[PDB]
């Protein structure tokens, strides 16, 4: 009974085998791509027609319509704001209109909701009907009272453990698979912190430093 | 008439959802099911959640039948359903009779 | 379009082996015995193989054109250790004197003779005092051409040779972290290439113990027991660890202030609360924190603290002081399988549903080095008593040694039918273990790389093994709810009742359902775990 | 009254590369970052290849 | 002697109630009342429009109020001037102190969040469904609330890494996170769709009643 | 050598089909059944992995959804009752259905039902030789 | 003119910066971003014979796979919503399991 | 018998698999998997087709409806190959030099889960 026990078994179509193949072409100099990881800037509208129409040769078609590429660049500058949007979340606060929409990503008004004074200010300063000056005035540093930060404090530069934990979080900014499956194993690898032997030397910096300062 | 503050309001809303469901999902997540306040706050998230698909799906009744009264027994179907929970991104799509 | 023949795939293996240079020009039926070595001999061929070649050449010189700044970086270097007042400061002052003859020798084969001489004036003036070095200090004054190089028989030595500077770790990076704080790219290019620094640390049969879990409801998972024998944990379906004291004591938790398993609002005060000594202890502790069901729970070598792994792909260290997490380790996008610990508490790695296996330590919050080459997912992993290998079973029927420092695959066994589920290494560094849904043990050798034992009888997936203090004897359970215990020493035995006759020593079927684990102590102890119904 | 059977395992119609390209002889990349060395070594090759006859 | 193991129980044998909300009750009380109500009101006018063919049902009978809604309904009439009420911060609840929770097996939560699924529908305004419907609901708030703590638990281990949060605690950020807006948004919300609704619902009910009253007995 | 492997017939697709509302042809019902047949396979061996790492042989509707919410798909939503769903065969008898019964919810809505909680685990110690 | 990161980050918050490993990965995900998506148009194109990559396929894939819609492109192509009514057997199949059910 | 066709498809496919014993509605749950997937995969052939601009639907649109499906839904970790590239970056980095301990070291305080709440007050 045993012998044919594991010849039924799932086998995985490899993913290689529907793997595109690569023809070379002539070795020219104007023939070039400038993929934005080489310069370090978004590429502008005449850069990506370059590698637009290359790519598409590949696939047997003779150009691009040239409203293609407006929609590609606005499309790129589009994604890489909804990334950032989805990493600056996890470390703001921020305000929401429609229930949706998100403005103000300063960590200011954030009335805490367990203080009696909170509970009336928030019916009135946020139901506003759709300014003089001092009316301003005395209304921002009551917002600023309620919030409760008597000592805010702020953060490091993002690094690499935001992003990290940002992408695991939202995931729905990325739909498409390839693009997230390989670029959060890149992110893993590049993960570091300081160990102790590192700390001990900014501390004897520090005294250094302190020392010539007096 | 008054306006107490939120913590003691929050004491007399009493949640559909009994505690001991709460508790079971707070373990998963690993968290100690004691704190009154937490559950209730949750239990109620859960309730209005709950709640708003009730009333699109009681709005999706009515409308159905309009043209070609009060009087009738209101019961629910999947084609209620399905329109309120795709708000949501829920894609319910379910077989009728198989073979 | 036929499959190929067994002769076929050496026949390859040898073309391959002859285009790429390994063997002589004929039969190396003679070659093919270099597969160990001793102690001494691997420190040999490792230290032939770490001066084959530099480290890093392209990177670590300056390509800017500007000789003005090998005066600028040694003169900011010199102003540097200068006014340090550290016992760094001494250690990491012999450093200059090579590092000046270097930069002046260098200078020499590329730079108009502007340089060269103001160069020489603006710090010669400091390698006096000592005699043995005042020679070529002064040798060098007269010397222009890379002809002077040559010709000279001091330079020589210098010039293709390294100079060796004893440092430790502490100066090491007192020297690093200067290096790093600007352009020092000249330097870095004479350190890499000319100078070789060398860094070092600062200064009568058998008796079964069995235990049953009786309320658990298909939610238990697996279990423990510590090397002291002292603790036993669990991990469950429903995310939670538990925690059972064996001795007489209880466990008591000690002052902390921050536990992740619970929740505050902002009107709230952290305070210790005195209303404790009420408790005075318990003989059972729930450990909180995972977010998805548990899958594998490891003591420490000490029995210090508890490390463990969950479907939430998160991998989290507890505290037995206090019982609770303090530490998480992230290296994952999906969930993590298998964990495993070295044998004095030195690394730890994890087998993962990505087809790969990563080393961690216990004061890094990051991957170390990761082992890819499996096909799919990475079910089984285990150190090598040396904790220099490791091993890790697969779904694809393949069991891969690693080499744990470098992080490459050194053997590939091949022969089961289904997955692998298990592994073991006897304590003298000799064999390996391995089991899977087969039903079928094999030991391999791990010199030869080759079969070595293979043992039947069991029914059903075996999902444990374990070795003898004195690789005397190996057991196993599996999903028949039976314990088996074999030996595979000489003595022999006419024993037939099944395929395997004369190693199968003692069977264990009691009333006892799905076993959990195996181990094994001292002297003649065989601990196991399981839940149980009657 | 038997179910419908095939004799090999059933394969998907499309499926999901990872954006990957086979460069020559039994290689795969999934960034487009050796094209243009491709080309040059490629070019290299063939030279030094006709200048041996 | 083996010894050190763990010495049985006394009580150990049978391994408890919840109090339901009064208002949700009571209002699919008064959701049948009503419906009773109208059924006979149309049965009458229409037999008397045309037209015991002779004598009329009679008074049905209200529901009766909540044992605790009803005495709010003492004398101390708490819409009186220069009154404060504020949580004492001693109590067990502000301070957020307690008893864990009994636990139960997933057999049963499913029954309980089961059950309260099926009144949530009661009380929106249907009366029956189909199986399936009711079943698939169940999932869908299972699912709901595994995310909801999911998120909790990233939100916590994230502050207790960097020692600080967004918001004011990690609740608010939660809240955030899913949609509502604030947790001061669940006071409006319970308002509008449970007090007011219940108050709608009592102020129909005495409408049609008199209305029965005033057909029934002509004066 | 010689293998099987079973897969639902052209009829089941086309069924299905139908009530989208579209007439298939002939190719194009085999490729969707292959297909079908062979995301059916891989969800199955995702869900037993989960199932492998547990000591327990029967597989439930939670380990399921698990293998499908790792694989990025939506889960299936209302069959965690760990009751048994007969099926129903129709006048004809090649039609089956689910039975589906309306369900009063006053009635459960309107009721007391006490639930019993779980015990605590305990372990006790079993020595013996050999 | 020049783009960069700062620039786009800019529009989110002005207040925030990056570190430098950050600034490399986002660029990384971009070119991918950019290498998948003009791949799909030019499918999209193969697919009707056609000779040019218009933009209509750029504007479908975003649409259909990242959710992403365009606003200034006009709206040649928007799909009428249809009745999509079902065909005769079905109704026939569950009448008669209405049939079956009713007694 | 009492069984459709289906359902014996699906007990088979799980015997095939290995799996002895399972809860009764798995079967059932299987059943509306493979429903919806069928389902959605013509819906979207529909769109793709009526963007081509043709008659009813044929083989090549359902091909590239599954495709685009794939490139989304049913996913699985990345393959042997881009791994070994990315442990190839990985392992050049030194490991840490090993030293007499008197126990496991643990990573420094800022990186490990024992920092309170700055906001929260503390008492005496």
């Amino acid at each position: 009974s045993v012998r044919q026990k594991f010849d039924h078994r799932f086998q995985p179509q490899n993913p290689l085998s529907g793997a595109q193949q690569f023809v070379a072409k002539d070795p020219q100099d104007d023939d070039d791509l400038k993929l934005c990881s080489h310069t370090m800037m978004l590429p502008t509208r005449g850069q990506l027609e370059g590698r637009m129409i290359v790519t598409a040769y590949e696939h047997g078609l003779d150009n691009v319509t040239e409203e293609a590429v407006s929609a590609v660049v606005y499309a790129v500058e589009n994604h890489l704001k909804d990334i950032l949007t989805s990493v600056v979340s996890r470390r703001k606060a921020y305000r929401l209109r429609d229930g949706h929409f998100k403005y103000a990503f300063g960590s200011n008004v954030t009335p805490q909701p367990y203080l009696k004074n909170s509970v009336v200010a928030y019916n009135n300063l946020i139901e506003s009907p759709p300014p003089p000056p001092d009316d301003a005035e005395q209304q921002a540093a009551l917002l600023l009272a309620c919030s409760g930060d008597t000592l805010p404090a702020s953060l490091p530069p993002v690094n690499m453990y935001d992003l990290f934990e940002a992408l695991q979080v939202h995931r729905e900014v990325i739909p498409t698979h390839t693009v997230y499956a390989l670029n959060i194993e890149r992110i893993i690898t590049k993960l570091w912190h300081p160990n102790h032997e590192e700390l001990q030397q900014d501390k004897v910096h520090r005294q250094r430093l302190a020392a010539k300062e007096g | 008439t008054p306006l107490v503050d939120f913590l003691m309001q929050l004491e007399d809303y009493t949640p559909t959802i009994p505690d001991a469901v709460t508790g079971y999902y707070l373990n998963r997540a690993g968290f100690e099911a004691s704190d009154p306040r937490i559950i209730r706050l949750i239990s109620l998230a859960a309730q209005k959640f709950i709640s708003d698909i009730a009333n699109d799906a009681l709005q999706h009744c009515k409308m159905k039948g309009t043209a070609s009264s009060k009087d009738r027994k209101y019961t629910l179907t999947m084609e209620d359903l399905t329109p309120a929970l795709s708000e949501y991104g829920i894609n319910v799509k379910k077989p009728h009779y198989f073979t | 379009m036929k499959r190929v023949r067994t002769e076929q795939i050496q026949m390859a293996v040898s073309c391959y082996l002859k285009r790429r240079q390994y063997v002589d020009s004929d039969g190396p039926l003679k070659q093919g015995l270099r597969l160990s070595q001793t102690a001494e001999e691997m420190a040999a061929n490792l230290t032939v193989q770490s001066e084959s070649g530099c480290a890093n050449i392209v990177s670590a010189a300056p390509c800017q054109a500007e000789p003005q700044q090998y005066e600028v970086q040694f003169g900011r270097l010199r102003n540097f250790l200068t006014d340090s007042d550290s016992q760094h400061s001494h250690e990491v002052m012999p450093l200059l004197y090579p590092l000046f003859v270097y930069l002046h020798l260098n200078l020499v084969q590329n730079s108009p003779k502007s340089t060269v001489e103001s160069f020489y004036s603006r710090f010669h003036g400091m390698f006096l005092q000592n005699a043995s070095q005042k020679d070529v200090i002064e040798q060098l004054q007269t010397t222009q051409t890379i002809q002077d190089i040559l010709s000279n028989f001091k330079l020589r030595a210098f010039l293709d040779n390294k100079y060796v500077v004893r440092l430790q770790e502490d100066s090491y990076n007192y020297l690093i972290r200067y290096l790093q704080s600007d352009n020092n790219t000249a330097l870095c290019k004479v350190l890499t290439l000319h100078i070789h620094l060398d860094v070092q640390p600062a200064k009568s049969l058998t008796t079964i113990c069995f235990y049953a879990f009786y309320n658990t409801e298909q939610l238990l998972n697996t279990a423990e027991i510590s090397p002291d024998s002292k603790l036993l944990a669990a991990g469950f379906d429903n995310s939670c660890i538990k925690l059972w004291s064996l001795r007489s004591k209880k466990l008591k938790s000690e002052p902390h202030q921050v536990d992740v398993s619970r929740i505050h609002l902002a009107c709230d005060i952290l305070e210790e609360e005195d209303d404790e000594d009420d408790n005075a202890g318990t003989e059972m502790k729930i450990l909180r924190g995972h977010c998805g069901p548990v899958y594998s729970t490891r003591f420490l070598a000490d029995s210090s603290g508890l490390l463990s792994c969950s479907e939430d792909m998160s991998i989290r260290y507890w505290d037995l002081g206090s019982f609770t997490n303090t530490v998480l380790y992230q290296g994952h996008a999906y969930p993590v399988w298998d964990l495993d610990i070295s044998p004095y508490s030195l690394y730890f790695a994890s087998g993962s549903h990505d087809r790969t296996a990563r080393l961690w330590s216990f004061d890094r919050t990051y991957p170390l080095r990761i082992y890819a080459g499996h096909l799919a997912d990475v079910d089984c992993v285990k150190f090598h008593p040396n904790s220099n290998y490791l091993a890790t079973g697969s779904t694809d029927k393949t069991v891969r040694l690693w080499s744990a420092q470098q992080g490459n695959s050194v053997r590939l066994f091949t022969g089961h039918r289904g997955p692998v589920l298990s592994l073991a290494f006897s304590p003298n560094g000799k064999y390996l273990a391995s089991a899977g849904e087969d039903q079928r043990l094999k030991l391999w050798d791990l010199a030869s790389g080759t079969l070595y034992k293979e043992l039947r009888g069991h029914t059903d997936n075996i999902t444990s093994l374990t070795f003898s203090p004195d690789s005397g004897l190996i057991a196993s359970a599996s999903m028949d709810n039976s314990v088996r215990v074999w030996d595979i020493r000489n003595t022999y035995c006419s024993a037939p009742a099944d395929g395997s006759s004369s190693e199968l020593v003692g069977v264990y079927t009691g009333q006892m359902s799905n076993v959990l684990s195996v181990q094994f102590m001292a002297c003649n102890l065989l601990l196991v775990t399981g839940i149980t119904q009657e | 009254l038997d179910c419908h059977y095939s004799g090999h395992h059933p394969q998907p119609a499309s499926f999901c590369t990872f954006g990957s390209r086979q460069i020559g002889r039994g290689y795969y990349v999934f960034d487009s970052r050796w094209n243009r060395l491709r080309c040059a070594l490629n070019l290299m090759v063939e030279k030094h290849l006709n200048a041996q006859l | 002697x083996x010894x050190x193991x763990x010495x049985x129980x006394x009580x150990x044998x049978x391994x408890m109630l919840d109090i339901p909300s009064e208002p949700c009750s009571l209002t699919i009380h008064t959701i049948q009342l009503i419906q009773h109500n109208r059924r006979l009101r149309n049965l009458i006018a229409t037999a008397q429009a045309q037209n015991x063919x002779x004598x009329x049902x009679x008074x049905x009978x209200x529901x009766x109020x909540x044992x605790x809604x009803x005495x709010x309904x003492d004398c101390k009439n708490p819409n009186a001037p220069f009154q404060i009420r504020h949580s004492d911060p001693e109590s067990d609840f502000y301070r957020g102190k307690g008893e864990p929770v009994t636990e139960l097996s997933w057999h049963s939560c499913r029954q309980l969040l089961y059950q309260a699924v099926a009144t949530i529908l009661a009380h929106a305004g249907f009366d029956c469904a189909n199986e399936s419907v009711l079943e698939t609901l169940t999932d869908v708030a299972h699912e709901y609330c595994l995310k909801f703590t999911k998120l909790l638990r990233f939100a916590v281990d994230r502050e207790a890494r960097l020692g600080q949060t967004p918001f004011p605690d990690v609740m608010e950020q939660v809240f955030h996170e899913v949609g509502i807006g604030s947790v001061l948004s669940l006071q409006k919300f319970w308002q509008h769709r449970i007090k007011d609704y219940h108050s709608y619902m009592l102020q129909i009910s005495k409408q049609l009643s008199e209305e029965y009253e005033r057909i029934v007995n002509p004066e | 050598e010689e293998r099987r492997f079973v897969e639902i017939p052209r009829e089941s697709v086309r069924l299905m089909a139908e009530s989208t509302g579209l007439e298939l042809s002939d190719e194009v019902a085999a490729l969707l059944a292959e297909d079908v047949c062979y995301r059916l396979r891989e969800a199955t061996q995702n869900s037993s992995q989960f199932m492998k790492h547990t000591k327990r042989r029967k597989l439930t509707v939670e380990d399921f959804n698990r293998a499908l919410r790792w694989s990025s798909v939506e889960a299936v939503c209302g069959y965690g009752s760990q009751e048994a769903l007969p099926m129903r065969p129709a006048r004809e008898g090649e039609l089956y259905f689910p039975e589906d019964r309306e369900v009063n919810l006053v009635e459960l809505a309107l009721a007391t039902n006490i639930p019993k909680g779980c015990a605590e685990t305990a372990v006790r110690v079993h020595v013996s030789y050999l | 003119t020049k783009k960069k990161l700062q620039d786009l980050v800019r529009e989110v918050d002005p207040n925030e910066q990056l570190d430098e490993d950050v600034e490399e990965m986002l660029l990384q995900i971009a070119d991918d971003f950019i290498e998948s998506v003009v791949t799909a148009a030019c499918q999209l194109a193969r697919h009707r014979k056609s000779s040019t990559l218009e933009v209509k396929d750029v504007q479908l894939h975003l649409e259909r796979q990242w959710n992403m819609w365009i606003p200034g492109f006009g709206s040649e192509e928007i799909r009428p919503y249809k009745k999509a009514c079902t065909t005769e057997a079905h109704k026939q199949r569950m009448a008669l399991i209405r049939k079956t059910t009713k007694k | 018998k009492n069984a459709p066709r289906d359902a014996l498809v699906m007990a088979q496919i799980l015997k095939d698999m290995g799996i002895t014993e399972y809860e009764p509605r798995v079967i059932n749950q299987m059943l509306e998997f493979a429903f919806r997937y069928v389902t959605t995969i013509l819906d979207d052939a529909k769109i793709y087709s009526s963007h081509a601009k043709k008659p009813n639907v044929d083989a090549d649109d359902v091909r590239l409806a599954i495709q685009c499906r794939a490139d989304q839904s049913f996913t699985s970790p990345p393959p042997r190959d881009f791994l070994l590239d990315i442990a190839r970056q990985k392992n050049q980095t030194p490991l840490p030099l090993i030293k007499p301990y008197a126990g496991p070291r643990l990573p420094p305080d800022r990186y490990c889960l024992t920092a309170p709440n700055y906001r929260l007050k503390s008492l005496i």
